[PDB]
């Protein structure tokens, strides 16, 4: 699961619609997760970037999972005639629950985090921060 | 078309059967009324708006929200969320 | 444009969506669809102010700037017709916070 070797440039543009400081994620061509530089929430930016390259896109500060253009794998696919692809980031739909541990995870140092009262198996759930490694991985086995 | 639930302090949350369905839990306490001896009222009104959201925000362009939480209130949610898996 | 309300009386929460153009009297019959209580038999608020058969939900308040999903805006019901006074019982309290800010 990685970015294609190009050769050939893709005018590419990360619209922010989300409410979080954005972090593009791209996949090298072994597959290893590059990290850019962040986009604040209401903003956007101009990339070059290449036809059959993989991005992806996390909540900057918690690793929250975004969707690019709905799905979570960006191509950038072809430019000719037309000029940039568009790149709209957001919010999923979250269950409740993965909802709840996003709160729940920012509102409590994971240092203090055995002392609040709630199943253990709840514990283990806002122990497992969500990761590109992971879905990575997740994202790995369709 | 509505069903109704009912939080552990007596409070009735009438709504739309999809909109409960959207829970499996709930899906299976009907198949009518549930009773949630487990759930405070400041629980299920969040849940229900949480089913209102889902329903309305799946599967759409139309830039998105988020979904808001008091502080307060998160814990108890979190754990509503996760018995009716939702 | 579809606003999200909680229409409210005593123990009762109906969650519905309607048209910010529909009638407040169009709300009731929706209501009675529910409750089964027809139009006559019920009154409707926002906020202690009462409502008029027909207004739109819009002119009575309900746009979507107000109404969301997820921050549904509430509606007073009240019962009978000698009319009930207007009482929602408040929801639970959450216990304090635990030691996190």
């Amino acid at each position: 699961l990685r970015s294609v070797n190009s050769r050939e440039p893709s005018q590419v543009i990360f619209c922010n619609r989300s409410p979080r400081v954005v972090l593009p994620v791209w996949l090298n061509f072994d597959g290893e997760p590059q990290p850019y530089p962040t986009l604040p929430p209401g903003t956007g930016r101009r990339i070059h970037s290449y036809r059959g390259h993989l991005w992806l896109f996390r909540d900057a500060g918690t690793h929250d999972g975004l969707l690019v253009n709905q799905t979570e794998l960006f191509v950038p696919s072809l430019n000719v005639d037309g000029q940039p692809i568009f790149a709209n980031i957001t919010l999923p739909v979250y269950t409740l629950k993965e909802r709840c541990l996003q709160v729940v995870r920012s509102l409590v140092k994971p240092e203090n985090y055995r002392r609040l009262d709630i199943v253990r198996s709840l514990y283990e759930d806002l122990e497992d921060h969500p990761n590109v490694q992971k879905d990575l991985e997740r994202l790995t086995q369709e | 078309m509505y069903v109704k639930l009912i939080s552990s302090d007596g409070h009735e949350f009438i709504v739309k059967r999809e909109h409960a369905l959207t829970s499996g839990t709930i899906k299976a306490m009907l198949s009518n009324e549930v009773n949630f001896r487990e759930i405070p009222s400041h629980v299920l009104s969040k849940v229900c708006m949480y089913f209102t959201y889902k329903v309305r925000y799946t599967n759409s362009s139309t830039e998105i929200p988020e979904f808001p939480i008091a502080p307060e209130i998160a814990l108890e949610l979190l754990m509503a969320a996760n018995f009716l898996d939702c | 444009m579809d606003v999200f309300l909680m229409i409210r009386r005593h123990k009762t929460t109906i969650f519905t969506d309607a048209k910010e153009s529909s009638t407040v009297f169009e709300l009731k019959r929706i209501v009675e669809g529910i409750l089964k209580r027809p139009p006559d038999e019920q009154r409707l608020y926002k906020d202690d102010q009462l409502l008029d058969d027909g207004k739109t939900l819009g002119e009575c308040g309900f746009t979507s700037q107000t109404a969301r999903p997820q921050a549904p805006a509430t509606v007073g019901l009240a019962f009978r017709a000698t009319f009930e006074a207007l009482c929602i019982e408040p929801f639970s309290s959450p216990p304090e916070l635990p030691d996190v800010m």
